[PDB]
């Protein structure tokens, strides 16, 4: 409670490309995957600012399992100069189900805040290293 | 969609060169308030949360907290009641 | 029927009625949880409680994505006794700066201040789960957690405290008001061997109460017995929010003079007065305990919290407090 | 003998003066070294700095018993330069408070920021070497460290300012009075080319200025020029000992009305005065600068300690490792 | 005369027994540091008071509210006198 | 919150005399045990010289040792102070006696003292 308060995903300044280049690196040291920019046969278009990210779940690896963070990143200018690298959460997901399994029907279990948080951290510390 | 590892060839050559990309969307009006930003008196939680909405649900929420940590946050549903949890993790 | 009577029944009901409530269902329709990280540093995390205004964040472990204990004022209360007590060296204590959560609990769990896996409820399962897995130990608030079986991530969902237990019943139980059995005439509350102090008594002393009595709280008192103020155990965290630990030899009374105006009340009730209003005091203001005094303020008991759940859900170096 | 000749044999007999004493010699007869654990953070280390009112703080690594640098505000005006203008968010500079000291300063010997090894003399050294070590090395003050011949350890037993270091001379030398070829005259301090800011200079462009001019302090004026202020990074410590970082994103103007009122001074004078006026200030106040200004307090040049020590220090030659590049960094404040 | 081995008597259960040789007293010249001193930036609040000679190399601690120890000692430099007080990591 | 001499003591004083042999134990410290003078022992006991493993000479070579004096003073009833004095620094083979290491090896005895 002083302007050192709750504002959505991370604050940017300096140059939209440049910006999403970080953004790149910053995922691609993560460890996480990333969809790449395509162009129209031109070049390319607003959506390069729109990344999907596959993130390995690290507690899930490290003991067996496969299990996927999906991540999609938007940038957004807000004036000149200023951006909000916005996340977003939009799921967990271990190939195939469990060993057995899948009782659903109403309405579509648990979407908890993790690990989505924790690497929407991850993703932090690299953003500012 | 469709997947990954590289950095695009592009953008790593040296792009302050013309080019002119698109520049990003604007900013949307919903993106423009966090609930956590506050609150109301007669106890009994200062826990409660404005009701949230629909589509700002899981997106990603921060702030800047002067004690070296993170804030970071956002905002889900469980079953039919709405979990805003605020984490404050640490660094690297 | 009875005035005796119309209890019997009025807590038959307030039982029904929670065992037909999930712990879920206390909880508002949006809240806020704050969640701490384990490897916090527990200045860090002190700072965090209280500009926060809060008493207790839950631990996360992320590693684990597993739920790593539930951070509480009884943490400093069990450690700070310990250091006291045993020892020999009156600034060991500050070193407790130095530790992280993780550290810390690791110490309380070496000296038993910290029962081996800390405890349980599912949101979806009966309130009556949660009053248990209080009523079974102080804990005196308690984590809500359920699994995100597509992850085996723990989804820490809320905490349950026994006032908003107790304010949520207050709140859905037209039974509250037909329980109007005086106290002198229940077996409810502590009224004799109370553990009190004087503005003169040291507050570490008082800490070593809250602990070895298991307590959040001691009722202050003068010469002639009067009650004049409280010491609650949260009223430690505001003595070291800023990381001075001398600041524990102060006596009750300088100790006082800190506590910053944001405070819920002392209430008081006579040992003639009944639930029922209890109850309202309940649904109005934030209680915590009550302190049963005669007409000259003069303390005869104390009714607490958990005193009054227990009460509700069922009627068929020695050593740690448990929650707060 | 002449007012030009008189300041020549002044500063002569003040010259062997400076050699005729060791560094040792500038050091009160009894003091405190306050020192800091390179391990400490950076947070912690800010707190100590202002809790016990200094500005610096010699590191001290345990594990080897040895100097381990020296902390100064520029270490912050350093990095912090570096996070403005080479990483696109502006939080994320923040992360400073997490790092140890060593972490800090393996940061800065990572973008060039601090040298390889420290430059530091023997107390018992003569003072000359001092004076020589802190201009060749643009250092503003430099530890004396010596050795512990039985263990082999490095005992730091004192930090000298330039500013305590003139203090000495002008206590000790009578031949300062003789100093009175204004400054006009003399070939000495800026007066051109002028860094300053306003008082609607964003706070981090200031520490972009310090930072790459390599200068302690920069003069604020205003439309007409007028002299107002001056900021300094010594006031970045206050700037961000509350851990808010937000703060450098104040224009000069709010960050100036956080100054608590221990500040020095801001030390005008006018572009005729001359050494044996500037060398008595200095005996009375605590100089950091002189604002050579004029009637109307508009600013003309800069003359600083570093300028006079220097000046002080010098006959025929210089001591060319100036400047050493383009953009740098900044000094030792 | 060095042992490595801490004294029998000392060790277990009834160590509150026979005996009590008790400490000496707090002599006066302690009980005083050189470092509670000036508390003013006169030149220097780096400038301290003579210590007493005999009480030279002697340990001082400080609490910091900072959760680190705070230690310190004057030592005499050829013939001046440097204070140290470092502030260590508490580990 | 501000300077005193030594490291403050509460309780009764051997006990003190032992949990300081005791960190005095595990830092790596070797000590005079206390000297019985006929029927038993003297306050003399609570006066312990030990002897200090440097650690960076033992680290890079040299066999190089440090000394301390610790003393115990009662200040009140149930109150001491553990007073820590150097003399010594021998490379077991005027002239700087510097407060390093002497202040880090009481670093160590403190840290040891507290936990
Ligand atoms: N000073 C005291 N002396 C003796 N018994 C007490 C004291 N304070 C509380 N008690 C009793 O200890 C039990 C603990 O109550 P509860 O589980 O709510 O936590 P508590 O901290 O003990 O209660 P409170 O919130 O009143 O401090 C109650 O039965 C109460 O009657
Ligand atoms: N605001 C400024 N603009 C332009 N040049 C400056 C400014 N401040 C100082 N200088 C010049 O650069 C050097 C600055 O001196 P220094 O680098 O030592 O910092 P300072 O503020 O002058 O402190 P000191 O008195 O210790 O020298 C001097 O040689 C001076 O002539």
């Amino acid at each position: 409670s002083r302007r050192n308060k709750w504002h959505f995903g991370v604050r940017c300044r300096g140059d939209a490309p440049e910006i999403l280049l970080a953004v790149y690196r910053a995922l691609q040291r993560a460890g996480a995957q990333f969809t790449v920019p395509k162009p129209v046969n031109g070049k390319y278009r607003s959506d390069m600012y729109t990344i999907k990210s596959r993130w390995e779940i690290p507690h899930c690896k490290r003991e067996g399992k496969n299990t996927y963070a999906y991540i999609e990143l938007q940038l957004y200018e807000v004036m000149p100069g200023c951006f909000m690298l916005d996340v977003k959460s939009n799921g967990y997901k271990d190939i195939y189900s469990h060993p057995e399994r899948t009782a659903d029907h109403g309405m579509d279990d648990l979407k908890s805040s993790f690990p989505f948080l924790d690497l929407c951290a991850m993703l932090v510390c690299k953003l500012f290293s | 969609e469709q997947y990954s590892t590289e950095i695009p060839a592009f953008l790593t050559s040296n792009t302050l060169q013309e080019l002119k990309l698109p520049k990003p969307p604007s900013l949307p009006p919903h993106l423009e308030k966090c609930i956590l930003n506050s609150n109301t008196a007669y106890k009994e939680d200062q826990s409660v949360l404005p009701n949230p909405n629909h589509v700002l649900l899981n997106h990603l929420a921060a702030a800047n907290t002067q004690l070296g940590v993170l804030a970071l946050s956002a905002t889900t549903r469980y079953h039919r009641k709405y979990v805003t949890t605020a984490m404050f993790k640490n660094f690297d | 029927m009875d005035v005796q009577e119309t209890q019997k029944g009025a807590l038959k009901e307030i039982q029904a009625f929670i065992r037909s409530r999930t712990s879920y269902d206390v909880l508002p329709t949006s809240f806020r949880l704050i969640v701490f990280d384990v490897t916090l540093f527990v200045k860090t995390s002190l700072s965090l409680l209280t500009l926060n205004n809060i008493v207790s964040a839950p631990l996360w472990d992320s590693e684990a994505n597993k739920f790593a204990g539930l951070l509480t004022m009884a943490d400093f209360v069990n450690v700070i006794k310990y250091y006291y007590q045993s020892s020999s060296f009156p600034e060991a204590i500050a070193e407790i700066d130095k530790f992280r959560l993780l550290g810390l609990r690791e110490v309380e769990r070496k000296i038993g201040a910290i029962p081996p896996e800390t405890i349980y409820v599912h949101p979806m399962h009966s309130l009556m789960d949660a009053c248990l897995a209080m009523s079974k130990s102080r804990a005196r608030r308690i984590p809500l957690i359920d699994v995100d079986g597509e992850t085996g991530s723990e989804m820490i969902v809320s905490v349950l405290t026994q006032y908003r237990i107790l304010k949520f019943i207050s709140m859905n139980c037209k039974e509250t008001a037909m329980l109007r059995v005086p106290l002198n005439q229940m077996t409810i509350g502590t009224w004799s061997n109370l553990a009190t102090a004087s503005m003169e008594t040291k507050v570490y002393d008082v800490i070593k109460m809250l602990a070895e009595k298991n307590i959040s709280a001691v009722p202050i008192v003068n010469s002639e017995g009067t009650l004049l103020n409280v010491y609650e155990s949260v009223d430690v965290m505001h003595l070291i929010q800023d990381g001075d630990y001398s600041n524990l030899d102060l006596s009750v009374g300088e100790a006082l003079l800190k506590r910053p105006a944001n405070f819920d009340g002392v209430h008081t009730c006579r040992a003639t007065d009944r639930l029922d209003g209890i109850f309202d005091a309940i649904k109005h203001s934030r209680v915590h305990r009550l302190f049963v005094v005669d007409e000259n303020l003069k303390l005869e008991g104390i009714l607490s919290l958990a005193d009054i759940l227990n009460y509700i859900i069922y009627d068929k170096t020695d050593n740690f407090e448990s929650a707060v």
